[PDB]
């Protein structure tokens, strides 16, 4: 009857404030074609799987046009709007204000980031071999900076 | 090295030269060309060492979920 | 004291892999039994008799047939599968109603099969607890890397299931049908072309060595009854097993260069069948046979191993399949899966396949560090799935996920349990 069977200590659950049909009035203002069903499906997926974006998009089944950054942006804006609507009467600070701050994200930057990373990963073997050789030679010249500087000073 | 290159001094020398002086001049020339190529690669946005900063989810980094404890026991 | 230790529940771990099923206990390290994925059947008498123990099948019997169960990693002939499971439980002397059962199964599986399996395990065998973890996740559990790209190379199906943070990606699975069965059929048709006739072990009663390619003397013990074709095929499967174990060897696409030299060195080996015909195999044939996994250059249709595409214009082969699996992954986690490649499968024991796979992957995917992880111990390669099942059952926190019989009844519909509790 040692109710604290151990391992219950870790029954920690990630907390995400939820929305109902009534609160969608605050969310009414915000090829997207978002609606109540898609939003609630997204929130159920994010509550079940502990916010792992690739697994959430893979287990997503409402419709396939939804892309990673679209889901991320919609989730972040919904969360920040709800939280602000929830700190309206009593101003929010500390940790919660700090999350609100970070969530001033931007979807365009990342697609630019992802496109940039894909472009770099798609480079030809010769170019990346040249880049590696440049880095190696730069470090080789790096390792002997002191002697070169002293010799230049003497000369 | 580029605040005052040695290749300007060497033709204007008034003292006996040595192989070592030319060694140093060639080495600083290699420094200059390597940095120029590095800058040219960086300008074309084809430099792997320079990447945009990635977004971080505020929720994940705060608290440990059950799955992460299970993965600790895993490892 | 800090609870670093995991808690063990004595829970049986069951597997249903394509070629062999490996039962075992919870906290141990090796499976107790590993029966082949076949069940015998004899109908000579008016009644029906089943033979499931591995040793008892191999002996000849008057009216005896052998029927496959594990077709492509999905349970088939469930009526015989449940009988095999019950016999396997009885041999292990398992005590029901006090031991949880963890059941491993492939990435792709029919929903009806899962419902039937869970219903039988919870309402017929009266097991208190159950669970259905997916096989690639379980293998990742075995090798201890929770973020990896499992690349299976089994007998029937080659499966590449990306895993992020310890859970599989269902839509990212790439299933190619070019596997050990492809090698078996290709080498069978090579033996057919050479005219070699493989005889079963039981037929041989007195034989003498003869290295000549011509027919060799082998006294035959002929029984009164007639032997079924499936029995002979199953017996020949063993001989192909040792012959694949011994002869095969793969080289990095340099076969055409040393094609002429290999006859000059005369590096051919002999494989002695139970008949005694020590057939010579030139190194070119062995090298091409091994490389056929990586490029199906054989145009003879493969004897019912036809052209196949992902989730089944040209068959891709293993290296290009891995490249395609890597490409579809998002760039956010692509290096993480690239740097952690877990290559399971008993067919990996063929020398040189992993080395040239690494070479091809690093050449065709420049700038992305691809390090391939395998296992030195044979038992780890052979039964990684059961290792993962055992370690998961031994985990402490995992115990909040067991599916109960009362929970199953209260939920009722298997759809809700399968989606959430798996
Ligand atoms: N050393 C070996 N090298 C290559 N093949 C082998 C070796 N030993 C056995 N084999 C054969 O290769 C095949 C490998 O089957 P394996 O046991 O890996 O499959 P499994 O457990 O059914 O799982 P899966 O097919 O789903 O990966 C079998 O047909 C086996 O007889
Ligand atoms: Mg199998």
């Amino acid at each position: 009857k040692n109710s604290p069977y151990l391992f219950e200590k870790y029954n920690q659950k990630i907390q995400i404030p939820s929305f109902t049909k009534e609160e969608y009035d605050e969310f009414l203002k915000d090829e997207a074609s978002w609606d109540y069903d898609e939003t609630v499906h997204l929130f159920q997926l994010c509550e079940k799987w502990d916010l792992r974006w690739p697994i959430i998009v893979d287990r997503y089944e409402y419709d396939e046009r939804s892309m990673e950054e679209l889901k991320e942006r919609f989730y972040k804006v919904s969360e920040r709007i709800l939280r602000h609507k929830y700190r309206n009467v009593t101003m929010d600070d500390k940790t919660s204000l700090l999350v609100q701050t970070l969530s001033s994200f931007d979807k365009r930057r990342e697609t630019e980031r992802k496109q940039y990373l894909r472009r770099l990963l798609s480079r030809s073997p010769t170019e990346i071999a040249e880049e590696e050789s440049l880095v190696i030679e730069a470090r080789k010249f790096e390792l002997a900076a002191k002697k070169m500087l002293t010799e230049r000073a003497s000369l | 090295t580029q605040t005052f290159p040695l290749a300007k001094l060497l033709p204007r020398s008034h003292k006996s030269l040595t192989t070592d002086a030319y060694e140093s001049a060639l080495l600083e020339g290699k420094i200059a060309v390597l940095y120029s190529r590095i800058e040219e690669l960086k300008r074309q946005r084809k430099w792997s060492l320079r990447q945009p900063k990635r977004f971080i989810d505020p929720f994940t980094r705060e608290s440990p979920t059950h799955w992460d404890h299970l993965l600790a026991e895993m490892k | 004291p800090q609870v670093y230790g995991a808690d063990e529940i004595n829970a049986v771990v069951l597997d249903a892999s394509s070629y062999r099923t490996k039962i075992g206990y919870g906290s141990l390290d090796c499976p107790i039994l590993n029966l082949p994925s076949y069940y015998g059947h004899q109908t000579k008498d008016g009644s029906e008799k089943f033979i499931f123990e591995e040793n008892s099948m191999l002996i000849p019997r008057p009216d005896y047939e052998i029927k496959k169960i594990m077709k492509d990693g999905i349970i088939d002939d469930f009526e015989g599968a449940v009988k095999q499971y019950n016999y396997m439980f009885d041999v292990l002397k398992l005590k029901p109603s006090e031991q949880p059962i963890l059941v491993i199964e492939s990435t792709q599986n029919e929903y009806e099969k899962k419902t039937a399996l869970l219903k039988q395990l919870l309402k017929e065998n009266k097991f208190v607890a159950t669970f259905l973890i997916k096989n690639p996740t379980c293998v990742s559990f075995a090798h201890g890397r929770p973020n990896c790209l499992v690349v299976d190379l089994g007998h029937d199906l080659v499966t590449i299931t990306p895993i992020l943070d310890g859970i599989s990606l269902r839509k990212q699975v790439l299933g190619t049908h070019y596997a050990g069965a492809f090698l078996s059929q290709q080498l069978r048709q090579l033996l057919n072309h050479k005219g070699v006739e493989v005889v079963p072990v039981y037929k041989v009663k007195s034989k003498v060595p003869t290295y000549f390619p011509d027919e060799a003397k082998f006294e035959e013990r002929k029984y009164d009854f007639d032997i079924s074709e499936s029995f002979e095929n199953f017996h020949k499967l063993r001989i192909l097993r040792e012959m694949k174990e011994t002869l095969l060897q793969a080289l990095p696409d340099s076969e055409t260069e040393k094609l002429k030299e290999q006859e000059t060195e005369e590096d051919t080996r002999y494989f002695e069948f139970p008949n005694g015909l020590n057939v010579p195999f030139t190194k070119y044939e062995r090298v091409r046979l091994a490389n056929s996994l990586f490029n199906p250059s054989e145009p003879y249709t493969g004897e019912s191993g036809p052209n196949i595409v992902v989730e089944g214009d040209k068959p891709r082969g293993l290296t290009s399949l891995v490249n395609q699996a890597l490409n579809h992954l998002d760039v956010d986690l692509k290096p993480q899966l690239a740097n952690n490649i877990i290559l399971t499968g008993a067919t990996s024991l063929i020398p040189g396949v992993a080395e040239r796979l690494n070479q091809e992957l690093t050449a065709m995917n420049p700038g992305l560090k691809v390090r391939i992880h395998s296992s030195a111990n044979v038992i780890e390669r052979t039964c990684s799935a059961w290792i993962g099942g055992s370690i998961l059952s031994s985990l402490g926190t995992f115990h909040q996920l067991w599916v109960s019989e009362n929970e199953y009844d209260e939920v009722g519909a298997k759809k809700l349990i399968m989606d959430r509790f798996r």
